[PDB]
């Protein structure tokens, strides 16, 4: 099963500066975000192999 | 027995009398709720709608200020977004009744705006930030613009805040009406008028209209006194509606002109500083619909008797103790009147 190496930490927006959320796991082929119950659009995700 | 006056025998015990008393309480509460429900829902609807509409206006104004900063002063972003967001957040918090100082909103807005103007527009090229913030007010760089905006927005925001508070207090008192607990003597009189006929073995006999009138005018002597203050509340709200959408929407032109005004004296300023350092339709329809309920407290005992089963003819009716051929004949209210006096003074002072 996939083991998370870099689990997302609760971010805080300061002075309207958009801060992205990090996610790193191995072994992983597909990683998606579920923000507030629903899936996040494919375009918003930025994958690194 | 302690309620049903026993003239002959009786078909009910003391526990059945307590059951009849509790059913009398529940019937009175149901009648009051049915009387007050339409007005309660009217004021709740209008409160919700006006709240959302004011929030829409504030959001649109914040969006336009951010957009006009993006378009005309890209050198001031993203700091411009910060102080605009803080300003309109404090705006909304003041509209919703929080302790926010309007003069402090405008002063913090210009205090944050001046240093980025100086560093990015006038003298291109963090620790000296406070010296610029002090120089903003000490040299009056923005002229009369801050006081103009201060009065312009304080005048509208205070009337809107008090409009919302008035709507909420109307909701509060109309909710309070149907929860008015009455005296024990009135409980016994209502039990006699509605149920004690069943203890004497009568099945369909209704109480006399005059007996209902004496009982209702007996326990609503306090509630009827609210009518003067409720009428004054309605009329003062009408006085207030006769403001804030137009003001918040012209703010962008004024801010742009203030930035131009400060840039106009940059020559002397840079050297000195370098050395030193459909709404109106809705409220109209609301007032016209609210004037239809001006008799609410005066017509309330009439409502209780006209919606309770009574013999209007006063013939072959129940008089609380026997079947006759013809009929013979504070604290919570004080708080309601106190709050009405307060809100009425607050209304009248605004307009
Ligand atoms: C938000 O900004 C956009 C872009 O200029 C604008 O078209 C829109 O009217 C604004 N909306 C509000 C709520 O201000």
């Amino acid at each position: 099963l996939p083991h998370f190496i870099e689990e997302p930490e609760d971010a805080y927006i300061i002075k309207s500066n958009p801060i992205a959320l990090r996610c790193k796991a191995r072994p992983a082929m597909q990683i998606f975000f579920k923000c507030n119950g629903e899936w996040v659009h494919q375009n918003e995700h930025v994958s690194e192999e | 027995l302690q309620v049903c006056l026993p003239k002959g025998p009786t078909c009910c015990s003391r526990k059945m009398e307590e059951k009849y008393q509790l059913t009398a309480r529940l019937n009175m509460e149901q009648l009051l709720q049915s009387a007050s429900m339409e007005l309660k829902f009217l004021i709740i609807q209008n409160a919700a709608v006006f709240q959302e509409a004011f929030e829409i206006v504030v959001r649109h104004a914040k969006n336009y200020t951010n957009a006009m900063f993006k378009n005309n002063y890209p050198s001031l972003t993203p700091q411009a977004f910060e102080f605009v967001g803080e300003f309109f957040t404090d705006v909304s918090l003041y509209i919703l009744g929080s302790d926010i100082n309007v003069d402090d909103m405008v002063n913090e807005l210009f205090d944050s705006l001046f240093p980025v103007i100086y560093t990015q527009m006038m003298n291109p090229g963090l620790d000296i930030n406070e010296c610029l913030r002090g120089a903003r007010r000490d040299l009056k760089v923005f002229g009369s613009f801050p006081k103009l905006i201060m009065t312009q927005v304080s005048k509208s925001l205070q009337v809107t805040r008090i409009f919302l508070q008035a709507l909420n207090l109307g909701i509060e008192v109309i909710n309070t009406t149907d929860h008015l607990k009455f005296s024990k003597d009135c409980g016994r009189m209502l039990t006699r008028m509605w149920y004690c006929s069943y203890c004497q073995g009568l099945m369909m006999v209704k109480p006399c209209g005059g007996y209902c009138n004496v009982v209702m005018q007996g326990c609503m002597a306090g509630v009827v006194e609210i009518d003067k203050y409720w009428r004054e509340y309605i009329l003062s709200l009408e006085e207030l509606v006769n403001d804030m959408e137009n003001v918040l929407l012209g703010l962008f032109s004024t801010i742009h002109d203030s930035i131009q005004y400060v840039q106009k004296n940059g020559g002397k300023l840079t050297t000195t500083i370098g050395k030193l350092c459909t709404l109106s339709s809705r409220r109209r329809e609301l007032i016209q619909k609210l004037k239809s309920f001006i008799n609410f407290y005066s017509a309330l005992p009439g409502y209780i008797c006209s919606h309770s089963p009574v013999a209007e003819n006063d013939t072959l009716c129940w008089n609380g103790q026997e079947l006759v051929e013809r009929y013979s004949q504070e604290p919570v209210v004080s708080q309601i009147i106190d709050k009405l006096k307060h809100i009425n003074q607050l209304l009248r002072t605004m307009s």
